[PDB]
């Protein structure tokens, strides 16, 4: 109990809103990662999450069911019979522990997996973000031009991609210049949530119009 | 300013291919150029290939 | 040990009714020579025909 | 191609189940629980249900391990039922 | 400081680990290919830059700065081989490890 | 109406070779099935040689045995020579124990119950010591033409 | 072996250093590929310091140009050696001659 994850979670320029606790798992399974080879299988995203503690020391689990498939997290009633039953159906009843990996060395790969964790959690959080409008008649400027496909950037650090099926004939876009229209992806994308804008439909002038008028 | 020297000694078995440099006592040189297979030679008539 | 590989020729590239051009491929390392030795001895020495 | 080929007319079941349980890969206790019963191949340790396996005290805590680390490779352990011993490519031939 | 000839090396996994011992020094005998390694040897990191995930690991592994970068001193290829003869040399006062 | 080769005679003159016979041909097919018939027999016939060999107190190839004149590539050689049947496998696996002075021959094989050995007065190393002996395994199988060990532990 | 020499390869093997010349001649006791043991003959013996000579063979070792200086004991066991004598072969040996 060192109190150092403790001030290291109230750092919190940009996880305040986001979920701190879940983000030293994060960190934790990230140090634990990095350098492992041999143990069993890999680690566990899994852990007793106490925030007091704050190096919350990665657990295993059990999982109790009532079928064969996931070995290291399997469990029966019969089995629960030498716990004299305690077990109940389907429970994730945690039996088991797991520890670190290194030093000097594994470390700034540690910090590469931290990094990585980062990313994962900032991908989560830029979904949730465009779930937030979920589509609508914004703008923005582009900035790359990719093969059938155009890059725009927005505000707030957001990137949204323009298809080219969606986009006009002989109308060609390039970068420096502003175009507005209704995205229609903020679900289920690629890693996170490709804005995909559609500047041709006709909802798309409907409040067009509306901007003048 | 040295701690330790490890030496270890790697022990190729180097066998023949086209490229190699053979040559006898008398100074006929020569890249063997082609390594034949057995069938291809020409043999005498008791039956050995040269 | 025994299932070599086994040919099909490829192409048959005839110039002129009377005249062809015929490859095969792939034979075993060495067999491209004891076939087209054994088809050019059989071809050239024995073949039936009148004149 | 005819004439040389008419010259020549007168001349032309699961098997680790099967193995052993001393044959796995793990040490020879995690086999030696199940030969607690007299099994020593791991067909007959799938003829009955892992669960009763489980019913035994000649199990302990790392043979329980032990058992999910062989059963993970899709080899053992799954609950397999037979007549006997064969099914029917452990047929006599 | 001075360098580190045991196995603890970062940026490697099971695939480079198997063919050595647990102290760096490959085995006599080990029939190796062009590009593995034989000894691991750790140090090369210099002074490169990080970030503030970086700074993330400084108090949670006891390592005030943990380097800047690491990658196990691996070899080249071109040539086969079997390692028949392993020796190892120490100046003294320099402790001798378990295969010295 | 090509008349069609038979085998005729099988001359057995000594225990490795044999004189074949072939009658009869018309005049060209003697030649023809001849240089045929040899190189398919020199390119691709089933053969029965040793691939792999673990002797007991030998790390690497390059090494030596306390008690035998010999090293163990030469060993390796010896059994590299080393004729010998196998009747119903794909791969086999023979076993050698021999312990005391004198010649370790290729008849000291603890042969199964399909391999056969055609040569047993085959040498392959000198024991030199009341006491030291050598324990190795063998593992011959089947093939077709030359496989080096650079292709393929 | 060269089929067709001049004669002259045993002085340039034996006048050479890659031969485990015989200084006293006598009987072999123990032949192995590590080692050669002669027994010295009562008639070239001195008569203190009783006397078994112990031939050290040099084993597989790198030598300048990265060839392998091997030495090969050439004799049997129970064998009688003169005083002048070949015992072990050396790198491109072969019974006290040259074959390169």
């Amino acid at each position: 109990m060192n109190k150092e994850i403790l001030a290291v979670v109230e750092a919190v320029s940009n996880e305040k809103a986001l979920p701190r606790e879940k983000i030293f798992e994060a960190l934790e399974s990230a140090l634990a990662t990095a350098t492992k080879k041999k143990y069993e299988q890999e680690i566990d995203v899994r852990v007793q999450i106490d925030r007091k503690s704050g190096d919350f020391d990665t657990f295993r689990r059990w999982l109790v069911v009532d079928e064969v498939t996931q070995p290291t997290k399997e469990i029966t009633l019969e089995a629960a019979r030498y716990e004299d039953e305690s077990l109940n159906l389907g429970d994730y009843v945690e039996d088991q522990i797991e520890s670190v990996t290194f030093d000097r060395i594994t470390t700034q790969t540690a910090k590469q997996v931290i990094v990585q964790k980062v990313r994962e959690a900032e991908r989560a959080m830029v979904v949730d973000q465009f779930r937030e409008h979920e589509g609508e008649i914004i703008t923005g400027v582009v900035k790359k031009v990719n093969r059938d496909n155009i890059s725009l950037d927005l505000g707030n650090n957001a990137e949204a991609v323009i298809l080219r099926e969606d986009m006009l004939p002989r109308e060609n876009f390039r970068p420096g210049d502003r175009v507005r229209g209704v995205l229609y992806s903020v679900r289920p994308e690629a890693r996170g949530a490709q804005l995909f804008v559609t500047r041709s439909k006709p909802e798309m002038l409907i409040e067009l119009f509306r901007i003048e008028v | 300013g040295v701690l330790k020297i490890v030496k270890v000694y790697l022990a190729v078995k180097r066998r023949i291919q086209p490229g190699d440099k053979m040559a006898g006592r008398h100074g006929n040189k020569g890249v063997i150029s082609k390594i034949n297979p057995i069938e291809d030679m020409p043999y005498d008539e008791n039956g050995t290939p040269v | 040990v025994t299932e070599f590989l086994k040919p099909r020729l490829v192409d048959i590239e005839q110039v002129s009714s009377t005249h062809a051009k015929v490859t095969l491929e792939p034979l075993e390392r060495g067999f491209g020579h004891t076939l087209g030795n054994a088809l050019r001895r059989i071809l050239l020495s024995s073949m039936p025909g009148c004149a | 191609a005819t004439i040389l080929a008419e010259q020549l007319e007168a001349f032309v079941f699961d098997p680790i189940l099967l193995r052993p349980v001393d044959d796995l890969e793990l040490t020879v206790r995690s086999a030696n629980c199940l030969k607690a019963e007299a099994i020593h191949y791991i067909g007959d340790l799938v003829q009955r249900t892992e669960v009763e396996l489980l019913k035994t005290p000649n199990l302990g805590k790392k043979s329980l391990t032990e058992i999910k680390d062989v059963l993970a490779s899709r080899g053992l352990s799954l609950g397999m039922r037979l007549e006997n011993w064969p099914p029917a490519s452990i047929a006599d031939e | 400081g001075p360098e580190e000839i045991t196995a603890d090396i970062p940026n490697v996994g099971e695939a480079a680990l198997s063919k050595l011992d647990e102290s760096g020094i490959v085995y006599i005998g080990a029939e190796v290919t062009g590009g593995d390694i034989l000894v691991g040897k750790v140090t090369p990191k210099g002074e490169t830059q990080l970030t503030p995930e970086e700074k993330l690991l400084r108090a949670i592994f006891g390592e005030k700065a943990s380097d800047v970068k690491d990658s196990s001193l691996r070899v080249p290829n071109g040539v086969s081989g079997t390692v028949i003869d392993v020796q190892v040399f120490t100046r003294d006062g320099v402790e001798k490890d378990k295969r010295a | 109406e090509f008349l069609k080769p038979r085998l005729v005679d099988i001359e057995q003159v000594s225990s490795t070779h044999a004189k074949v016979t072939l009658e009869p041909l018309e005049r060209g097919f003697g030649h023809t099935l001849g240089n045929a018939l040899r190189r398919i027999l020199l390119s691709s016939m089933p053969g029965c040689a040793v691939t792999e060999v673990e002797i007991d107190g030998v790390l690497h190839e390059y090494s030596t045995k306390e008690g035998v004149q010999e090293d163990i590539l030469e060993i390796l050689l010896n059994l590299k020579g080393l004729a010998v049947r196998v009747q119903g496998k794909d791969e086999v696996i023979l076993t050698l124990n021999k312990s005391g002075i004198g010649p370790v021959t290729a008849a000291d094989i603890t042969h199964d119950g399909d391999v056969e050995i055609v040569k047993p007065q085959h040498v392959i190393c000198h024991l030199t010591d009341e006491n030291a002996s050598i324990s190795m395994r063998i593992k011959v199988q089947r093939g077709r033409g030359y496989v080096p060990a650079s292709t393929r532990e | 072996k060269p089929l067709v020499g001049t004669g002259m390869e045993r002085a340039v093997a034996v006048d050479s250093g890659v031969t485990a010349v015989a200084k006293r001649g006598g009987v072999v006791q123990y032949v192995d590929a590590s080692r050669i043991v002669i027994k010295v003959n009562e008639d070239e013996m001195y008569p203190g310091e009783a006397g078994i000579d112990i031939y050290n063979l040099t084993k597989y070792t790198r030598s300048n140009q990265n060839t392998c200086i091997n030495q090969m004991p050439c004799v049997s066991l129970g064998e009688p050696v003169e005083r002048g004598d070949v015992l072990a072969d050396g790198p491109s040996t072969d019974l006290g001659e040259l074959a390169l």
